[PDB]
RNA sequence: CAGUCCGCGGAGAAGCCAUACCGGAAGGAGUGGUGGAGCCGACUGAAGUGCGGAUGCCGGCAUGAGUAACGAUAAAAGAAG
RNA sequence: CUCCCAGUGACCGAUAGCGCAUAGUACCGUGAGGGAAAGGUGAAAAGAACCCCGGGAGGGGAGUGAAAGAGAACCUGAAACCGUGGACUUACAAGCAGUCAUGGCACCUUAUGCGUGUUAUGGCGUGCCUAUUGAAGCAUGAGCCGGCGACUUAGACCUGACGU
């Protein structure tokens, strides 16, 4: 029994070409380069999914020391004062949302600063 | 000797090259002594008048 | 306002192509032909009649004749009013290609592409707007 | 305003309908009463072990599987490509505590 | 999940430079431009204040630096080499010195170019921008 | 039975080795290494310096009895 | 491809085309659009059975590009058809 | 044994199968000799009277027909590749072409969402294979898409695992 490739190959090809649809030039329309661009695409995907936490952690911290210094403390001293009172265990992201609500942030700043004295 | 081009030239850069091949439409203008159109500083092809009739046909 | 199946729609609605003309297999490079076909496009079908007639290219002949057929079937077949007609559409796609051998130096041959042209134009009433 | 701190539950002064990671109490039965470390009720901010005084209830709404993700991995010149499926289970809940 | 805002703010400030070290003042202006003083609401957008230096020509270089500091800048041409202007004779056009610092620390990207806009050096005691009504801000940091 | 319910005994038929056929299993080179005499058949069984050679003491016939314990 | 079931089909099969759905992956479904005559699903058996590469082969179509040239430097011009 | 005949097939079905769906023709060679592509209206020709633009060629109507979304470059008609139109965009930009994130615009037929298309800015980021101590390499291969294309068969063989 013969069994030519036929419909199989072209199914696979169209799948790849359909993953690759934002892409520039023949990264979008030829298979070979489509599949090749997707190789590095997989690398970059799997990297960023756990690096994105690094970036967002940066953005949280970076937003926290801004209000810290806005009041005349700073990130290192302010989280050391929110740690020196045991009871503050909220994530930095929630300290950011508080940095978007100045009154509560200042309440935590005076709380923290009443713990390094 | 024998220079050759290196990498095949892409669709897009090719089109930027051809960006200048746009044709220039003739500035046609209608014959005062006839119906049809005529090129400026030429005789009307249809009538043959450059002021009287100039060409035969 | 629609039928049962495509088998019925094929019988009852026969689908016409108003304003349409196409000139197939024109022995010319399309690449050359579009150069004028762009000039015509979107313009009053009389300006197309005049433009096409002074632009100085061999390719202007076939693109002339088609334009008439567009207007012809715009008027004989489609009841359209010729003081409305205009070039709503114009484009050329490539037809087949005659390939020929051509000898070159030191005994090599090459292959040479005599491209054909499918010019096509679709006039319509300037009743749009 | 306020949000779940992902690590399990636990949050601050909200009122909404948010997803989170799965709860091991199935149905809408849970009626979960979570502890919260912060609150702006009455615009009166309260935090710390003050927030171990207050607690907020919230019914469980629905168990669920999130939008699909592939796990793809690559390394150059080694052949080696990898590909796997994944969707994260969760238990969406709506809030109505103190 | 995270709050982001609109770029609705536009804020104007007059940094002084007289008696200040260069660099010390320059990092303060680079921080205010790049947005760190307000809750740096995004990397994506430039929310920094507009910064109007005055009396820049009274700037202080704290070492021997007023001499022997150098200012290499290449004109593409060979022999267009290190076209070294270096010193206090660059205080023949003082303002660019200060620019060159903060642009030394402002980002090198598309955005990083574009923020240099908002740096408004003025070597004299006077500036045009009274229509902006810039707000005073002290050279000491804390 | 009804014959589409037939199945051979579990583990009474293993499938083949499709050596070749890419990165999910047994890839570029099949089972073979990188180079060497792993190419097309030929050598058989001998070390190709020396034979492991020993002397021969020699005789040609025999004729056994059938055995009955 | 084969054997045996279950079936489907001119109110329309395979094939082709989109698609945000589904399984852990190879994959597989739903719906829509061509198409117009055969075909899916399950169990088993056999294979010419899975391609990006071999300056691989047959084929079509690109780039160079409207580029080099139009094959002796014995020139051609007007009328009229 | 099989030029030839019949029958049959877990044999092929137009790059397969004989080289040939016919042809040892075309074509290549002074010669001995080498040596191709192959195909498909439709049920039936009813194979498009007649009219229109054009010398034509080609096309639009009308009819025939179930279908002309079949019309003789006549089954389907994938990809490269060439175009036409519309959304979003682009003319201080440095760039393995992507990856995550945020915003702007568009849209709502597995689809008002942990949405689809696009996009600006931020961060991040040395094509693939091979051969290698070591590859983004300025090491090899490769224009691009398709399709052919490589671990098989044999035997009263030897050896092992599993099953009866
Ligand atoms: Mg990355
Ligand atoms: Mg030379
Ligand atoms: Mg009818
Ligand atoms: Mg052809
Ligand atoms: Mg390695
Ligand atoms: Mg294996
Ligand atoms: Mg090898
Ligand atoms: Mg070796
Ligand atoms: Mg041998
Ligand atoms: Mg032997
Ligand atoms: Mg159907
Ligand atoms: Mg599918
Ligand atoms: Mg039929
Ligand atoms: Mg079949
Ligand atoms: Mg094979
Ligand atoms: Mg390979
Ligand atoms: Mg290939
Ligand atoms: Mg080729
Ligand atoms: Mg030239
Ligand atoms: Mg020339
Ligand atoms: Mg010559
Ligand atoms: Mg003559
Ligand atoms: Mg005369
Ligand atoms: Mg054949
Ligand atoms: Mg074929
Ligand atoms: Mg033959
Ligand atoms: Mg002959
Ligand atoms: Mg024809
Ligand atoms: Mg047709
Ligand atoms: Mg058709
Ligand atoms: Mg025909
Ligand atoms: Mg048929
Ligand atoms: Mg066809
Ligand atoms: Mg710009
Ligand atoms: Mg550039
Ligand atoms: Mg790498
Ligand atoms: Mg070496
Ligand atoms: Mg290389
Ligand atoms: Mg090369
Ligand atoms: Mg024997
Ligand atoms: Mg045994």
């Amino acid at each position: 029994p013969r069994a030519k490739t036929g419909i199989v190959r072209r199914r696979r090809h169209k799948k790849v070409l359909k993953r690759a649809k934002g892409f520039w030039g023949s990264r979008s329309k030829q298979y070979r380069n489509a599949f090749q661009t997707l190789l590095n695409a997989a690398t970059y995907e799997y990297r960023d999914r756990r690096n994105k936490k690094r970036d967002f952690r940066r953005l949280w911290i970076q937003r926290i020391n801004a209000g810290a210094r806005l009041h005349g403390m700073n990130y290192s001293t302010f989280i050391n004062g929110l740690k020196r009172a045991n009871i503050d265990l909220n994530r930095k992201v929630l300290a950011d949302i508080a940095a978007r609500e100045p009154e509560a942030f200042k309440a935590l700043v005076d709380a923290s600063r009443n713990a390094r004295q | 000797k024998h220079p050759v081009p290196k990498k095949k030239t892409s669709k897009s850069k090719r089109d930027m090259r051809r960006s200048h091949h746009a044709l220039t439409a003739p500035n046609l203008t209608e014959c005062p002594q006839c119906h049809g159109k005529k090129l400026s500083h030429h005789i009307c092809p249809n009538c043959g008048y450059y002021d009287g009739r100039q060409v035969l046909a | 306002q629609t039928f049962r199946n495509k088998k019925q729609r094929k019988q009852q609605v026969k689908l016409r192509k108003p304003g349409f003309a196409v000139a197939k297999y024109v022995r010319m490079s399309p690449r050359k032909v579009r150069l004028v076909v762009d000039v015509i496009r979107g313009k009053s079908v009389q300006d197309a009649e005049d433009l096409l007639r002074f632009i100085p290219r061999s390719a202007s002949e076939p693109v002339a004749k088609v334009l008439n057929s567009a207007k012809a079937n715009a008027l004989h077949n489609d009841e359209m009013l010729e003081d409305r007609l205009f070039v709503k559409e114009a484009y050329v796609d490539a037809g087949p290609t005659l390939k020929r051998l051509i000898p070159r130096a030191r005994g090599s041959a090459n292959i040479i592409k005599k491209r054909t042209s499918h010019i096509t134009i679709i006039v319509a009433e300037k009743g749009n707007k | 305003m306020f949000a779940i701190i992902q690590t399990g539950g636990k949050q601050a002064r909200v009122s909404e309908g948010d997803v989170i990671r799965v709860e091991s109490l199935q149905g809408e039965a849970g009626d979960k009463v979570e502890l919260k470390a912060l609150f702006v009720g009455g615009e009166q901010t309260v935090f710390g072990e003050d927030a171990g005084k207050y607690t907020v209830q919230a019914e469980v709404v629905e168990h669920g599987r999130g939008k699909k993700i592939y796990i793809r991995k690559y390394k150059s010149g080694v052949q080696y490509r990898r590909r796997t499926g994944h969707r994260q289970n969760f238990t969406a809940i709506k809030i109505l505590g103190i | 999940k995270t709050y982001i805002p609109k770029n609705d703010e536009q804020n104007w400030v007059v940094v002084d430079a007289s008696g200040v070290p260069l660099g010390r003042l320059a990092t303060l202006i680079a921080s205010r431009i790049r947005g760190k003083h307000r809750p740096d609401f995004t990397p994506n957008m430039i929310q920094g204040d507009f910064v109007v230096v005055i009396n820049a020509a009274q700037v202080a270089l704290t070492g021997k630096k007023l001499d022997d500091k150098v200012y290499t800048r290449y004109t593409g041409y060979q022999g267009g080499l290190k076209t070294e202007t270096a010193r206090e004779a660059l205080s023949k056009h003082p303002e660019r010195v200060i620019e060159h610092a903060v642009f030394g620390m402002l980002p090198k990207g598309r955005q990083g170019r574009a923020m240099h806009t908002r740096l408004k050096v003025y070597a004299g005691e006077t500036h045009p921008h009274s229509a902006q009504k810039p707000q005073v801000l002290k050279t000491q940091p804390l | 039975m009804k014959l589409h319910d037939l199945k051979p005994t579990p583990g009474s038929r293993k499938d083949r080795k499709r050596v070749g056929r890419g990165p999910g299993g047994t890839d570029k080179t099949a089972g073979r290494g990188h180079k060497g005499q792993k190419s097309r058949s030929g050598a058989g069984k001998g070390a190709f310096f020396e034979g492991g050679r020993s002397r021969l003491i020699a005789r040609l016939p025999k004729r056994g009895f059938n055995n009955v314990g």
